[PDB]
DNA sequence: GCTTGACAAAAGTGTTAAATTGTGCTATACT
């Protein structure tokens, strides 16, 4: 009373996973190999609501304006047009 | 050098601390690079390459940038140590608690602002404890505990030394659900998470070279008698069927489920026979009192348990 | 291992005569010194102090009050 | 031997509030 999927790793190693059949199979499987694997079937349904991570430029840009980052870098080129 | 710590004291040592000017120049070198990165980068969406020499003065913009991020990173590491040093000896390696620290540090780096004129020991320190105490919170433990949980259970403590002082005793759980306002039931549930567990490979006496692991029993362990006697209870049950009725016994063995292993519902049963749920029921009820009778029950009463 | 004792008399700081003074009727205390190269009492300290803390570049400083901070402190 | 309707307990589902959990942060100066 079961149905088999195949999921593909970004590596291309693929899994075969034994569900039940009365069950609706999942579109991204956590893979023996340990990365997360897509079906090889329709879907690929989602984009699973991703937000970007916090970066080095967001908390430099939320102390120093845009302007204030030109100033001091026509601060620094003009140091460097000296030679 | 023959130690691990000698030997990672030894690099970071090697570097030169700065003094409050340099720290100020570096931290105008890391900002400007991360602009001349991001400006570029806006560059790439909407094309526009720059002339040759304004391209390549930016290419050199944010290597200085990261060349000064690595820099400031160098200097300061003697500070992460400084401060790791009191926190060892509380379950976590002194190495581990100092890379803690350094991924404090990383972070102070990123968020110092260079305007306020302050001295970046100052801004720092707070990223590197809380980088070495947070992380404290997440690994000391075999067991993991949330920080949450973590910041009572420490809570709890100090309310118990300070209530010890004062009280020349140990405080009760009721003294100390008072001193803290919450339940004396909570500070008890509380007191359980504290816990932590001991070692199977540890040996219990040093007299008797006995390791506490092997004297752990497994309780999941098959019990040969009782297998066998279930065995044998098995085909009582299967011959007191045979005097019930072909139906009889075929809906007592669908409702229990003892053929497959899953039981079935009443009116499940009335499908297989093609009858509704409740002659099922009641053919149930007279299939009972047959077993009941002493004639087929007295065979199965050994078997209680 | 690896150490004269006679070179250690000179990390305190005292000079040659005086092992010829104090050592006196010891024939192997006068021939060990004549057989060690260390010269001065600082130089002494620094062939003790590598080897006592390997992997750690000395100082005046750290070198004269390891030998205190041992035993004497 | 059997079925029908009324019926209440039991079992699932979906919807919400409370709780639990993860993470960011703290600017005298401190290496």
């Amino acid at each position: 009373p079961r149905q088999v999927a195949r999921y593909r790793t970004d590596n291309g190693e693929e899994f075969d996973v034994p569900f039940a059949d009365d069950a609706e199979i999942p579109g991204t499987w956590l893979c023996r190999n340990g990365l997360e694997g897509t079906l090889i079937e329709g879907d690929v349904p989602e984009p699973k609501k991703v937000k970007p991570p916090r970066t080095h430029w967001d908390m430099l840009l939320e102390r120093r304006s845009v302007e204030e980052l030109e100033e001091l870098l026509k601060e620094r080129l003009d140091l460097i047009k000296a030679k | 050098s023959a130690d691990s710590v000698r030997a990672y004291l030894k690099q970071i040592g090697k570097v030169a601390l700065l003094n409050a000017e340099e720290e100020v120049e570096l931290a105008k070198r890391i900002e400007a690079g991360l602009y001349a990165t991001q400006k570029l980068a806006e560059l790439a969406e909407k094309g526009e390459k720059l002339p040759v020499q304004q391209r390549r003065d930016m290419q050199w913009i944010c290597r200085d940038g990261d060349r000064a991020k690595n820099h400031l990173l160098e200097a300061n590491l003697r500070l992460v140590v400084s401060l790791a040093k009191r926190y060892t000896g509380r379950g976590m390696a002194f190495l581990d608690l100092i890379q803690e620290g350094n991924l404090g540090l990383i972070r102070a780096v990123e968020k110092f602002d260079y305007t306020k004129g302050y001295k970046f020991s100052t801004y720092a320190t707070w990223w590197i404890r809380q980088a070495i105490t947070r992380a404290m919170a997440d690994q000391a433990r075999t067991i993991r505990i949330p920080v949450h949980m973590v910041e009572v259970i420490n809570k709890l403590g100090r309310i118990q030394r300070e209530l010890l002082q004062d009280l020349g005793r140990e405080p009760t759980p009721e003294e100390l659900a008072k001193e803290m306002d919450i339940t004396p039931e909570k500070v008890l549930e509380i007191q359980q998470y504290a816990r932590e567990p001991i070692s199977l490979d540890q040996t219990i006496g040093d007299e008797g070279d006995s390791q506490l692991g092997d004297f752990i029993e497994d309780s999941e362990a098959v019990v040969a008698v009782d297998a066998v006697s279930f065995t044998l209870l098995q085909d009582q049950l299967q011959s007191v069927l045979e005097t019930l009725s072909e139906r009889e016994a075929g809906v007592v063995r669908l409702r229990f489920g003892l053929t497959d292993g899953q039981p079935r519902t009443l009116d499940e049963i009335g499908q297989v026979y093609g009858v509704t749920r409740e002659r099922i029921r009641q053919i149930e009820s007279k299939t009972m009192s047959k077993l009941r009778h002493p004639s087929r029950s007295q065979v199965l009463r050994d078997y209680l348990d | 291992r690896r150490q004269p004792v006679t070179v250690l008399l000179k990390a305190l700081g005292w000079t040659n005569e005086q092992i010829v003074e104090r050592f006196g009727f010891s024939e192997i205390m006068m021939g060990t010194l004549e057989k060690d190269t260390t010269s001065g009492t600082d130089e002494a300290l620094l062939d003790i102090y590598r080897k006592l803390r390997p992997g750690e570049p000395p100082t005046k400083e750290s070198a004269q009050t390891l030998l205190e901070n041992l035993f004497f402190k």
